């Protein structure tokens, strides 16, 4: 379904980023972290989180990529 | 949809994401553009990233900083 054009966004980021949207959308085992966790696990700020999950979505969107009906 | 009309269809999605080491990625940034000056849809694309606020990735003819710029 999504998983494909997500995933494919996700080798394109580093293991850190990675690890952070999927811990923030519960891609692996479908819970869903809160920031202050996430800052937790992976010793990172709010902001960069945000700009972390803003990036993802960009490249998710990108008209350059099929979107899911 | 306007979408279905994107030529970046057809590239390595990626060459809309530049990143620079110490400086803009003046080269990759032109190298997108150049694929959006031979899109037939470039004004919607463009108008799409601004009204939804996408804030990395080159858009429309736009690099990220030029978009960022009309933003207040
Ligand atoms: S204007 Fe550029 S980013 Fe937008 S659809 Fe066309 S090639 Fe893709």
């Amino acid at each position: 379904l999504l998983q494909d054009q997500l995933q494919s966004v996700l080798d394109t980021l580093s293991e850190r980023e990675a690890g952070v949207v999927r811990l923030r959308f519960g891609l692996t085992d479908g819970q869903p972290r809160t920031l202050d966790e996430i800052g937790q696990v992976y010793g990172v700020t709010r902001e960069r989180i945000r700009q972390i999950e803003s990036k993802t979505m960009s490249k998710l969107r990108h008209p350059s990529r099929s979107q899911v009906l | 949809d306007w979408r279905h009309k994107a030529v970046c269809r057809d590239e390595d999605p990626e060459l809309f994401f530049p990143v620079g080491n110490s400086g803009p990625a003046l080269a990759q940034i032109a190298d997108a553009k150049l694929v959006c000056n031979r899109c037939p849809v470039t004004t919607e694309c463009l108008s799409w990233a601004l009204n939804t606020g996408q804030d990395s990735g080159v858009w429309g003819g736009m690099s990220e900083d030029e978009r960022r710029a009309l933003k207040r």
